[PDB]
RNA sequence: GCUGCAGUUAAAAAGCUCGUAGUUGGAUCUUGGAGGGUGCGCCGUCCCCGCCUUGCCUCCGAAGCGUUUACUUUGAAAAAAU
């Protein structure tokens, strides 16, 4: 129920009771279940996309995701088949840690690790939101108006899960971090 | 561009981006970290492993099927050696230098040479002293240094 | 230099013919491919550019030799790429 | 080799707009140059730029238009005292009127008007006009 | 430890007094010696060595008969040659503007070392603070040890 | 000749390289409406400030208290004559 798969910390409900409704729906079966069983998750969080259909971001323990990675693909396909009229992803809770000034104060917290800064986990975020694809390169554009936009090169190959997708990142991404994302297509080096 | 000559010549691995991969990759850390530690078994450099792994069994990079670096999986394994390989190639190559001058005191060029081998050495200690890897105190000595390749 | 190219999209048959490093974002220019020999019937991995002999899983064989460049296939072999 | 990173950015834009030129790309970046390229962006002194992600230290494409004389970097980054300001502006500055000094300051890298607005200082990057 | 005592003359710190006295166990007494000290003040903790320690050092900040005022610097050792007493080397930078780059520049300066302090090993870091003259050249003693196994370029241990 | 010099031929790059001191050193670790000064005749123009993850902990003050600095900023302390 709530108890165990919406842990983490808070017990918490509603959705997160349906979802794992539904990771149990799936559960009775075959190969289809003692794979899954093992997986774990923390919490959900629901954000729209502009027209109006939502997307509902999954979130997990970190040591998971190997595991997670393992399935995705099957249970998305499941979850959004299941749960339609959303687009389902999963990321990976990640802890972050500020950087220390000086009077911040500082008696020397232990170091910390890069595997903890803000950057770095954002850039997870964004590895995290697409998924098998993979991403191919990325750039920086400054525009006129002081602001930045970050352009996300895609790979090619098995895309198609994504394709549909692209505006949910965009929009998910900036419920967490504030900014703004774009999405392309390459290339092939000859 | 270069240290010990006036060779400009850019040339170099060109890592690969794509951050994971490759997915034609089977295997497993497990399958290579075996491998490597089996290679290291029989004597074989941490560069010599990188290579004949990369070209006889896949593996593009030893740190992307494991996150660490060839070096620290010899080392955490415990079949690290006394002083680093390039420091270890670099002293052997002063040695056979050596060797050679004393065979033919004529030599000039290799006299220039040996010098030039040598300091790069010491400069090199230099750096693995600052950073513990040798023991404040290291150093490279003619008289012991043959002693210490073999 | 004729106050006319687009720095950020540049073609990719002048970005192919470029230096490995000189690339618009750098990336390697090599491969890797899978090998047959039909008295196997199973197939070994191998790297463009190759150093070690490459040898077969069973069979003292032969699976290129090397050179200043890539390695160069044995005779009577095939091979598919590749892979992403 | 190298010592800094932003005078390479600098000159190669100057040969750029000296050619006849609107665009570049700079290698390798910093967080340093792109705050002093948007300095010279919130301005207008370039239009926008890119950075583009090597697995490296970046590449920066700048399209710029024509309004740049010039744009300087002063190395050592020497120390200003609020009153050496003033006479840094009127040393390298073509008019009291416009082209900005612009050093880094403990409260953020700026050109010299908004030093003075927020009446801080520290010590010099570089200018544009 | 090593026999204080040592020299010729009975060190003692002065005005604390014994008197041991009869009846049984300890025998005398446990202790044996009264000893006296007090914190230096500025918030440098008084090391514990200065209290558990039989040493006499007159010199010393806790336990002896000086007072720190003055001035408060730190400096790195350069040399512990001497018995109870170290030299630092201050590196500061001098400006010059008749045109502007300052060079940096250096001075030592010998500095008292009360044996509870220990490991004085020339590479660290110290902060010694200002007293009455010690000696012709010493001018103060070394209040703080501040340490570090840390400069890595080897790795020390606990 | 710092700012702000010249050194192919005018006065001036050591025959060449190694090299300690000294100097000099890549990228990368926090983000995404009103208060106060002086101009112009109740109105406004133009700075400056907290805003539309930002010292922790001890458990408002106090205290703990600083990771070190340089830097820069705001104060005091700053002889009169000049």
């Amino acid at each position: 129920s709530a108890k165990i798969v919406k842990p983490n910390g808070e017990k918490p409900d509603e959705f997160e009771s349906g979802i794992s409704q539904a990771l149990l729906e799936l559960e009775m079966n075959s190969d289809l279940k003692a794979q899954l069983r093992e997986l774990n998750i923390t919490a959900a969080k629901e954000i729209e996309v502009g027209g109006g259909r939502k997307a509902i971001i999954i979130f997990v323990p970190v040591p998971q995701l190997k595991s997670f990675q393992k399935i995705q693909v099957r249970l998305v396909r499941e979850l959004e088949k299941k749960f339609s009229g959303k687009h389902v992803v999963f990321i990976a809770q990640r802890r972050i840690l500020p950087k220390p000034t000086r009077k911040s104060r500082t008696k020397n917290k232990q170091k910390r690790p890069r595997s903890r800064t803000l950057t770095a986990v954002h850039d997870a975020i964004l590895e995290d939101l697409v998924f098998p694809s993979e991403i191919v390169g990325k750039r920086i554009r400054v525009k006129l108006d002081g602001s930045r936009l970050i352009k996300v090169h895609l790979d090619k190959a098995q895309q198609n899960n994504v394709e549909h997708k692209v505006e949910t990142f965009s929009g998910v991404y900036k419920k967490l971090t504030g900014k703004d994302v774009n999405f392309e297509f390459p290339e092939f080096q000859l | 561009g270069r240290m010990h000559a006036p060779g400009k010549g850019l040339s170099q691995s060109a890592l690969p981006y794509r951050r994971s991969v490759p997915t034609w990759l089977k295997l497993t850390s497990d399958d290579v970290k075996e491998q490597i530690y089996k290679l290291a078994k029989k004597g074989l450099t941490p560069s010599q492993i990188g290579v004949i792994l990369r070209d006889s069994h896949g593996v593009a990079q030893v740190r992307f099927v494991t996150g660490n670096k060839i070096l620290r999986i010899l080392k955490s394994k415990g079949l690290a050696p006394d002083l680093p390989e390039d420091l270890y190639h670099l002293i052997k190559k002063a040695v056979a230098v050596r060797k050679h001058l004393e065979r033919n005191r004529k030599d000039k060029d290799a006299k220039f040479r040996l010098i030039l081998i040598e300091s790069r050495i010491h400069r090199l200690a230099r750096y693995y002293k600052t950073k513990r890897v040798l023991p404040p105190n290291w150093k490279y000595e003619s008289s012991t240094a043959s002693a210490l390749v073999a | 230099m004729p106050l006319a190219k687009d720095l950020l999209h540049p073609s990719p048959e002048e970005e192919k013919r470029k230096h490995k490093k000189k690339r618009l974002v750098q990336s390697p220019n090599s491969y890797f491919m899978d090998v047959k020999c039909p008295g196997c019937y199973k197939i070994t991995t191998v790297f463009s550019h190759a150093q070690t002999v490459v040898l077969c899983v069973g069979c003292s064989t032969v699976l290129c030799q090397p050179t200043g460049g890539k390695a160069r296939l044995t005779e009577g072999c095939s091979f598919r790429r590749k892979q992403h | 080799v190298r010592m800094n990173v932003l005078a390479d950015a600098l000159k190669s834009i100057n040969n750029a707009e000296k050619r006849g030129k609107r665009q570049v790309l700079i290698r390798p970046c910093s967080k340093v140059i792109v705050r002093f390229l948007t300095v010279m962006m919130k301005h207008g002194y370039i239009g926008e730029f890119e950075i583009i992600d090597d697995h490296r230290a970046g590449k920066i494409v700048v399209n710029l238009t024509g309004r740049l004389n010039k744009c300087g970097v002063i190395s050592p980054r020497f120390d200003v005292q609020l009153k050496d300001l003033e006479k840094w502006q009127n040393n390298l500055l073509p008019s009291r009127q416009f082209g900005f000094i612009v050093l880094t300051t403990s409260a953020g890298i700026m050109d010299h008007e908004e030093a003075r607005r927020k009446h801080t200082g520290g010590k010099i990057l570089g200018f544009f006009f | 430890m090593a026999d204080i005592q040592t020299e010729r003359a009975y060190q003692k710190q002065p005005t604390i007094f014994q008197n041991k006295k009869r009846v049984l166990l300890g025998e005398t007494g446990k202790e044996k010696l009264p000893r006296y000290y007090k914190n230096i003040g500025l918030g440098f903790k008084t090391p514990k060595e200065a209290i558990e320690g039989t040493y006499i050092d007159k010199k010393c900040p806790f336990t002896g008969n000086v007072s720190i005022r003055g001035r408060i610097l730190s400096g790195v050792v350069t040399k512990m040659k001497m018995q109870r007493t170290i030299v630092i080397r201050r590196d500061y930078l001098h400006y010059i503007r008749k045109y502007n780059r300052f060079e940096k520049r250096h001075k030592n300066m010998s500095v008292h070392l009360s044996p509870c302090f220990r490991d004085v090993q020339i590479g660290d870091i110290v902060t010694v603070g200002e007293c009455r003259p010690l000696s012709k050249t010493v001018r103060f003693n070394v209040l703080k040890v501040t340490k570090a196994a840390g400069t890595k370029k080897q790795f020390q241990k606990f």
